[PDB]
């Protein structure tokens, strides 16, 4: 789960 | 359009599906080491449900890992292919994937989000405040200070679908 601004 | 469970079962078909899905899941999600989505999408304990338009075409999914005993779930990754976003399949998703979870006797489910991602899955009813004792997931989940721990507790009779 990265979700960085995505 | 189906919702199905897929498995590293060491066949062609299957075995095409999740390389498809993690494909996917890197090209959406750039900040994850590629090595690392293909070390837990094909491990032992990780299993994936996919998006597959007739037959034969993974569009999206989500890769978890079920603590049975522990009775809860954590949300490895998910994602929807970039021209198949904005159609409504990441929600019938996560719906399909809370019904299923229900069916499995899972009563809570845990993700790690970043940024965008809380905002996201407070939309899908998870929530910062857990109701799930803390001892319950440590030294199962991997506790880490730089990222929010969000859950999202699945009742015995709620309709998720
Ligand atoms: C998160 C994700 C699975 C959603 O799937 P989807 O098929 O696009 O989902 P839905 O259309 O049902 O999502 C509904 C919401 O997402 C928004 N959304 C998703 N992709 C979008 C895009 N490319 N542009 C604008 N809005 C977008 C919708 O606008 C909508 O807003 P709302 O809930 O206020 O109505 C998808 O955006 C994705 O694969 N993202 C990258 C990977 C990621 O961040 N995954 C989760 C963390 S690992």
């Amino acid at each position: 789960k990265k979700p960085l601004d995505g | 359009l189906d919702f199905d469970i897929l498995t590293n079962d060491g066949t062609h078909r299957n075995m095409k599906l999740l390389i498809d899905l993690k494909n996917i899941f890197s090209r959406q999600l750039p900040k994850m080491p590629k090595e690392y989505i293909v070390k837990l999408v094909f491990d032992r304990h990780h299993e994936s449900m996919v998006i597959l338009k007739n037959k034969q075409k993974v569009i999206g999914g989500i890769c978890f890992r079920q603590y049975k005993p522990q009775r809860f779930a954590e949300v490895a990754f998910l994602a929807v292919t970039a021209n198949e976003q904005v159609r409504g399949y990441g929600t019938r998703l996560m719906n399909k994937f809370k019904d299923h979870m229900q069916k499995q006797n899972i009563e809570y489910l845990l993700t790690y989000a970043d940024n965008f991602a809380i905002g996201y899955f407070k939309k899908q009813g998870f929530t910062k405040e857990h109701r799930m004792p803390q001892e319950k997931w440590k030294g199962y989940i991997k506790d880490y200070d730089g990222g929010t721990l969000m859950e999202c507790y699945i009742h015995p009779y709620v309709d998720y679908g």
